[PDB]
């Protein structure tokens, strides 16, 4: 299995784009999983007024 | 280590083009949603007889 | 038919009712489904978002 | 924490990460610009 | 028998980490996730 | 299964860069050579086990058997700096040990790759080459300046501005290999990161002057000796897989070139087997202003440089 | 081989609830504990 | 991701050594450390495109703060071979300054890997052992002494002689790292070759004086400095892979050890997470008479200069 460690590293550059997306938008996650705590149920018109 | 870089620097713009039109349509989206003012019929199209 | 009547309608034929309810007490897979919900979001822009709760 | 508060075997991260795996493995065999 | 013994008390290990519901604040990453690539591969030996 | 011959194995770059030469899954066969104290150190290469075999040759009567079957030719010898001493000092001893270490490969092996270490090179080259012609084999595409040392200062100093992985990051550099005439390409930096003016400028001549850093921090006991290995040892295993047939062999050298005026530039380049296959014409335009007003201020520098080797190469005896 | 299991039970915060220990069950050379999780966990569904 | 630090990166040894500790993959800070001369070692060494970091402290003022957080301690301090120099003398200084680094590493970091380069080692790890003895911080599993050069030359000769391929080729080497102590076991060498006696002969011989050879073949210009730190950088990577958690780091090391009645001998060792793990017992049963009897003459000597060296380390200051 010659094909293991490619997979990997591509999952390796997937998670740091994703982070790297997430650090700087993460004022729109902090502010909606406060609105999830807050409210029990979400929906997706929830999340584009949310996206602000 | 042997592994060099990936899929490109290139793709990488393109995934934040497309955030970036996805986020811009929603900010829009939200603000300009509602602007209704009225909704008359127009049982009186006058380009087909007058 | 409002938004709020579709909503409702759709929410009463893929959801189970059940007693004895309990919800998460570890906020930590809170953050997975709106991680992953944002993402379905913005970069699949023709795929549906089940709701989170 | 020595990872102590992860949330191993659970529901959604099994579907995850065969969808994940699934996904290399078709885009793997189709392969016989976009990747470097 | 042990309430008057006073062992060597052990920490806990299953306190779950939890949000504060309605508390409006801007909580932390450290910054990155903490997973690392298997990427584990001796270099090709001499004589090539 | 290839065959190197360092030139001056026995002075300060060049027992790292023997160590380093020996270690490699290239080299099968070494012949260390220099003027003096070349026994110890073949003595001390030849207990590691590793199967690359080391032979020396001491003196010019031996330098005749040094050269046989080469594919590349290692030439590190050259003076460090000394107290009380001028630049025009050192070119003419520099340039005298390269006048003969190259006039001993033109009479042994026209057809082996040539690498002038020797400072400056960018006045050094020109003398290989006119030395080289005055014999009639000269090969231009078997002549290499190594200038990688430029490369590395640039990857080191842009990931570590930057904070990027050492790894990924690789910086064009052209020009020379002598204060202003080095000019990094910063605006073809991959992976693509965004930089300022400042953060160009302060870049910039840190590169031009990292050189001049290292010998004042080391009071005045040398020059670099450790990057220098290094840089000629990576140029040195870039060569020996040009000779291997890889398709993908593309390094920073100073080489007989016309992408400008001058005879002698440093850019990136595609070695092959038989030695220069291309030369990447893809840096030399595209260029900002900051690139443009730097690589014409920095080509009468060259000019005059080039100018002074070529004519010192041409004195007669 | 019973008082240490006891003992790493009970020097812990929250562990399992102890029923209750036997030595030599039902003349069988062997001992046995009992050891009842707690309600949260069986609740949660998942383990950390 | 662990560090080193080299105390005494500024000598004959400590400069190839410290080029060949930056290369590696899992070094990633390098403290540098001498009583002179170490911030133009850190300036080369600062240059070079590896995520190993490096930092330089210069005088014992700044040792206290060289040895925060470090995981592995090298010592290549001492100094060569000098003209009109005898053997006491030379003992006396490297003994001192083995000495002064051992109660610093024992002042400040006393859960390091402890690696003793400087000559003769079968009496300077005694020396370490005391002094940290003298501290309460002594720990046996984790202070080693470098003889991995004797493996090394026997392996060389071994593959050179049979014309084995010198990659699979492996001598067991047991005794001590000072010249007749060495005792290679030519009858367990990996792979399975047949040997006759007088090259049986030969090859111990041989390995035993190629130490002197190489000193005498560099005509008084010092010690062997390329294979030197060849075998110090085997070593430290070896550690540096114990520390990893790998379950099959073997090593031939000079430890104390109690498979004789010698406190300290060489022998092949597997080294764990906390250090020392296990100690090969059979190497000592399976032995000919040749390395029974060569045994029996090495034990007496080998205990003598482990004598010598705690008779110095408990001096009265």
């Amino acid at each position: 299995l010659s094909n293991g460690f490619f997979r990997s590293n591509t999952r390796s550059e997937s998670y740091q784009y994703l982070s790297n997306l997430f650090i700087s938008n993460g004022t729109l996650l902090d502010r909606m999983t406060k609105t999830l705590l807050k409210k029990r149920w979400l929906f997706s018109d929830e999340m584009k007024i949310g996206f602000m | 280590p042997m592994e060099t870089q990936i899929i490109s620097d290139d793709t990488w713009k393109l995934v934040d083009e497309i955030w970036d039109k996805k986020v811009e349509e929603i900010k829009a989206e939200a603000v300009i949603q509602i602007e209704e003012e009225k909704k008359k019929p127009q049982i009186l199209m006058a380009t087909h007889f007058f | 038919i409002d938004t709020n009547t579709i909503r409702s309608a759709l929410h009463r034929q893929t959801w189970d009712l059940r007693s004895q309810v309990r919800s998460v007490q570890d906020h930590g897979i809170l953050f997975y489904q709106i991680g992953r919900a944002v993402a379905q979001n913005v970069l699949i822009s023709n795929c549906p978002i089940d709701p989170i709760s | 924490p020595d990872e102590k508060n992860r949330i191993t075997s659970y529901g959604f991260v099994e579907n995850d990460s065969d969808l994940v795996h699934g996904l290399l493995e078709v885009q793997g065999a189709l392969v016989g610009t976009l990747l470097f | 028998k042990m309430k008057d013994l006073s062992p060597l008390m052990f920490e806990d290990f299953v306190k779950p980490f939890q949000i504060n519901p309605d508390d409006e604040e801007l909580l932390p990453h450290k910054d990155r996730v903490s997973y690392q690539p298997v990427d584990l591969r001796a270099a090709p030996l001499h004589r090539s | 299964s290839y065959k190197v011959a360092v030139l001056g194995a026995a002075g300060g770059i060049g027992q790292p860069l023997s160590l380093l030469i020996k270690m490699s899954p290239l080299v099968s066969t070494l012949h260390l050579y220099d003027i003096a104290n070349v026994k110890g150190v073949a003595a001390d290469l030849s207990h590691c086990n590793t199967p690359s075999q080391v032979r020396d040759f001491t003196g010019p009567s031996e330098l005749a058997d040094c050269l046989k079957d080469v594919n590349v030719v290692v030439i590190p010898a050259g003076v460090p700096r000394k107290p009380g001493m001028t630049r025009d000092d050192l070119f003419n001893i520099n340039a005298n040990i390269v006048k003969t270490l190259v006039e001993a490969v033109a009479e042994n092996c026209p057809n082996a790759f040539i690498h002038i270490i020797s400072n400056p090179v960018n006045s050094t080259v020109p003398i290989a080459a006119e030395v080289l012609k005055k014999k009639g084999v000269y090969d231009p595409k078997k002549l290499f300046g190594v200038t990688t040392l430029d490369v590395v200062r640039a990857n080191t100093f842009v990931s570590q501005k930057k904070n990027l992985k050492l790894i990924d990051v690789d910086v064009p550099v052209i020009g020379g290999h002598a204060g202003i005439t080095i000019l990094p390409l910063l605006s073809k930096t991959k992976p693509s990161v965004n930089f300022t003016d400042e953060e160009i400028q302060e870049l910039t001549v840190r590169i031009q002057n990292a050189g001049t850093e290292v010998v004042d921090a080391k009071a005045g006991a040398g020059s670099a000796t450790l990057s220098m290995a290094y840089a000629a040892a990576r140029f040195v295993e870039s060569s020996l897989r040009a000779l291997d047939g890889d398709g993908d062999v593309y390094e920073c050298s100073f080489v007989e070139s016309t992408l400008t005026d001058l005879p002698f530039f440093a850019s990136r380049v595609k070695i092959g087997k038989n030695g220069l296959e291309a030369v990447i014409e893809s840096d030399l335009q595209g260029l900002t202003e900051y690139e443009q007003k730097a690589l014409e201020a920095l080509k009468v520098e060259l000019k005059a440089s080039i100018d002074k080797g070529v004519a010192f190469a041409n004195k007669p005896a | 081989h019973e008082a240490g299991h006891i003992v790493l039970a009970h020097l812990f915060p929250r562990f399992d609830w102890h029923a209750f220990s036997q030595l030599l069950p039902g003349g069988k050379e062997t001992a046995v504990s009992v050891f009842y999780p707690r309600e949260d966990m069986v609740d949660q569904g998942y383990t950390t």
